[PDB]
């Protein structure tokens, strides 16, 4: 080090950013090479609230999934347990047992990607793997990480010569134009990295199908799961012991990689860029929860939640909050909807587009800006990790030590982008120490009885809530039932939350606060925007529905 | 070192879920078909280049000497001149049709690109259409919520090494989308004897009875879901619910409410 650094001064546009989900732009001011303010700009509208006013409540679960194929299922899910509520049905142990199973399989999936196919490439320059002597990577590899067959010279070498053949092609697909083309200041790692990075880069292609076909096994397929139905889970043959004995043997396979390949290259590269530690950080946390014991209602899915939920304001560890799903209201002064429209509790929201010109400093994104008695909160990994630690939860304290350990850094370097990149590996490989208890469970009460659904029946007049703790973090579903039909269906989706625009107040979203202070080494070639934007997953598609 | 087929990926309205579907693909994996079969020269999701550096990887493509083939992901929403979908600053309804006039051949990626989609279903607030209609040129339909890598894989080696795939009238290749779902059902002797589930807690569901009464749509519905399954292991029906319909057209419209016949 130190942390690379220009004098740059003046504006920096990233349209596209590239490696997430959706059409996201960026604008920032730099001032003397540290991004000095921040916009965030959601740049496509599809409207699914809308869409669904007036359509069976039985319906919403199969429109609200097509919010995203990323984060595929859990808005199917959170449909589910909004009409569930609605209808005042308390789903069976095994549709519980199934559902929250579902998920589990979902966090695994979605976090190998993330971090390997859209993070990676910030942290890791491909290029510079063709540097590497496989012999000396091999014997690095045996230095950070478990022994396996897939970290030897041999297979490294095999890596090499595949990239080697590709690069020589000059035909450079993904990665023509890449950031890390001849060097880069800000890419701190050695070429020995480079190639075992690489290495399962090309694994995780794998590892994902496996991923995806265990989640299918319980959900049907992948992506966009059908399996779930007002009052439980269709899914009997789910309950039945060879699919279960598919679905662990899979799941095994997929957390061997979690535990062998991700976590070490994780902190492998948090080891390289502990000054990522000081950049990104923002103060405030909410967590609905995921993997409860009681999902009857949302009151008891907030209490029960294995992942619990709560909130932290202002980094205070020392009072996590109860979550009061009262106080959640949506802005839309800086967004490109009609005026009059802000403070909305979801329950009466409202959604009239409007758009104004690009780059419109009053309005400049189609995600709604949502607030927390007046606070932006940060939701995901990270807001699910500070609070399970503050709360004590056993599994959270020893991982989260675990990497501080060996980090050699205090909790705080956690509020960071290179913290809430390390609480996504934290939590995956938690889910993955869960895995065979939770499928014991459902494998042992389905063998006993395979009630699966229970009986509902549709008000005339009624509302409700579902909520879920999505990879991307805290995710709600909000009905009003009128003359049994949607009367208004809103959706506040983690990256409504995370990746907004400015509330009513004037105040940032937590990426744009998150934004403030980003060195850039070299303006051309902005990877330190890309490396904090990219730590909060963003999805668009789910921002703006 | 020979030469791969150059193929360009734009996503306009859609959810990705087709991106995702596509990496599925288990013949060949997706790491074999972009280091050995094609030339994957665009693509959002995973390239490396963002902002200009990833507009200028695009204008390369689209100048490319050995033209290219293009794949298209999501609806174009038409309202306010293009301007509630875009990228780089521009309309993805300009860039679309920008990309697709000089394109080989156009490849449709799910029922959004193909038919309009989800974004389309009324009362359509984006005025989003399907690309054959915002361009107005025929295109190879994959269809499908998302379809399966197995027809899209197929389609994308067909049209490198073997020319247009036979289409049906709504522009789906006949090898994947030539017979009804309902056909190859393992529940169509139960719907042949009239034997329905009444509910999804019912005895008659519990024992796998037809789920034609819960608004089963695979007696309507184009593809191939329980001949080749989804991930190597299941598929909706298998998995105790009714089909959606949804690689037809319009579905959000034509197949709702879901879970019913009327
Ligand atoms: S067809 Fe379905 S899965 Fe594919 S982009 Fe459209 S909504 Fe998503
Ligand atoms: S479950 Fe659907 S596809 Fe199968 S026989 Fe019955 S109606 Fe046909
Ligand atoms: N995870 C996820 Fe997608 C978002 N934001 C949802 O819900
Ligand atoms: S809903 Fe779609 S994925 Fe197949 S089973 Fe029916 S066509
Ligand atoms: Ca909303
Ligand atoms: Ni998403």
């Amino acid at each position: 080090k130190p942390t690379p650094q220009s004098t740059f001064t003046g504006p920096i546009v990233v349209d596209p950013i590239t490696r997430i989900e959706g059409h996201l732009r960026i604008m920032v001011e730099v001032e003397n090479g540290k991004v000095k303010d921040a916009w965030s700009s959601s740049q496509l509208f599809r409207g699914l609230e809308i869409i669904l006013k007036g359509r069976d409540p039985r319906d919403a679960q199969h429109f609200t999934q097509r919010a995203c194929g990323v984060c595929t299922y859990v808005h199917a899910l959170a449909s589910s347990r909004c009409v569930d509520d609605a209808v005042k049905v308390s789903i069976p142990a095994n549709a519980r047992m199934m559902r929250n199973l579902v998920m589990a399989s979902q966090y695994l999936h979605d976090h190998l990607v993330h971090f390997y196919h859209l993070h990676a490439l910030d942290w890791v320059d491909v290029t510079a793997a063709l540097k590497a002597d496989p012999n000396k990577a091999a014997k690095l590899a045996a230095s950070i990480a478990p022994a396996r067959p897939g970290n030897s010279a041999k297979a490294l070498k095999a890596v090499q010569d595949k990239l080697k053949a590709f690069v020589e092609s000059g035909q450079l697909g993904i990665f023509t134009n890449a950031y890390f083309l001849g060097g880069h200041k800000a890419y701190y790692l050695p070429p020995e990295v480079d190639l075992i990075a690489t290495a399962h880069y090309l694994e995780a292609l794998h590892m994902q199908v496996k991923a995806a076909s265990a989640m299918a096994i319980l959900g049907g397929k992948n992506p966009h799961t059908q399996f779930t139905v007002v009052g439980g889970c269709s899914n009997y043959q789910g309950l039945t012991k060879d699919p279960l004995a598919n679905y662990l043997a899979l799941s095994k396979e997929v957390c061997q990689f979690v535990n062998e390949c991700y976590i070490p290259d994780l902190l492998a590269v948090a080891g390289f860029y502990k000054d990522w530690g000081g950049i990104g950080g923002t103060s405030n946390y909410l967590a609905f929860g995921e993997f409860a014991t009681d999902d009857s209602s949302p009151e008891k899915h907030l209490a029960t939640s294995q992942f619990p939920s709560g909130v932290i304001t202002g980094r205070d560890l020392g009072k996590v909050d109860n979550v009061d799903l009262g106080a959640i209201y949506e802005d839309v002064k800086y967004s490109w909807y009609a005026p009059g429209g802000d403070g909305k509790h979801p329950y009466d929201g409202v959604t009239d587009p409007k758009y104004t010109k690009l780059d419109d400093k009053d309005h400049y994104s189609w995600m709604k800006a949502p607030r927390y008695k007046g606070k932006a909160m940060e939701v995901g990994p990270l807001a699910r990790t500070f609070i399970a630690y503050a709360k004590g939860q056993p599994d959270f304290k020893k991982v989260v030590d675990m990497v501080l350990g060996k980090l050699s850094v205090p909790a705080t370097a956690l509020h960071s982008t290179l913290g809430r990149t390390a609480a996504r590996g934290i939590e995956t490989a938690i889910v993955c120490a869960n895995m065979e208890k939770w499928i014991k469970e459902m494998a042992d009460s389905g063998a006993k009885d395979n009630t699966l659904c229970a009986k509902w029946e549709m008000p005339e007049e009624s509302k409700g809530v579902g909520l879920a703790d999505a990879p991307r973090g805290a995710l709600s579903h909000w009905i009003r039932i009128k003359g049994k039909k949607i009367d208004n269906f809103q959706l506040v989706v983690p990256c409504t939350w995370n990746l907004g625009p400015r509330g009513a107040q004037g105040d940032k979203s937590p990426v744009e606060e998150a934004l403030i202070g980003t060195p850039i080494a070299d303006p051309k070639r902005p990877v330190e925007i890309l490396r904090t934007v990219h730590a909060f997953d963003p999805c668009i598609a789910c921002g703006v529905h | 070192a020979k030469h791969r087929p150059s193929v360009v990926w734009l996503h306009n309205a859609e959810c990705t879920g087709c991106t995702e579907a596509a990496i599925r693909t288990i013949k060949p994996y997706i790491d074999a078909l972009i280091l050995d079969t094609i030339s994957l020269d665009y693509q959002e999701t995973i390239m490396a280049a963002a902002g200009e550096a990833a507009e200028a990887a695009l204008h390369q493509a689209l100048e490319g000497k050995d033209g290219y083939y293009l794949v298209v992901e999501g609806g174009l929403p038409t309202i306010d001149g293009g301007q509630w979908g875009m990228v780089a600053g521009h309309p993805m309804i300009e860039t679309t049709k920008k990309a697709a006039a000089k394109a080989k051949g156009i490849i449709c990626i799910g029922t959004c690109s193909a038919y309009g989609g989800v974004q389309k279903a009324k009362p359509n607030p984006s005025q989003a259409k399907g690309v054959s209609e915002a361009l107005g040129v025929k295109t190879i339909n994959i269809p499908g919520c998302p379809p399966n890598p197995i027809n899209f894989v197929g389609a994308v080696v067909h049209v490198l090494t073997k020319g247009i795939p036979d289409l049906d009238e709504n522009g789906r290749p006949k090898l994947f989308y030539g017979e009804l779902v309902h056909d190859n059902c393992p529940r169509l002797p139960h719907f042949e004897a009239s034997e329905f589930a009444p509910s999804f807690d019912s005895e008659e569901a519990k024992k796998g009875f037809c789920l034609y009464e819960l608004g089963c749509k695979g007696p309507v519905t184009y593809n191939n879901c329980p001949k080749v399954l989804f991930n190597q292991v299941n598929w909706p029906v298998q998995a105790g619910h009714p089909c959606l319909g949804c690689s037809e057209p319009d579905f959000w419209d034509t197949m709702t409410p879901f879970y019913e016949q009327g």
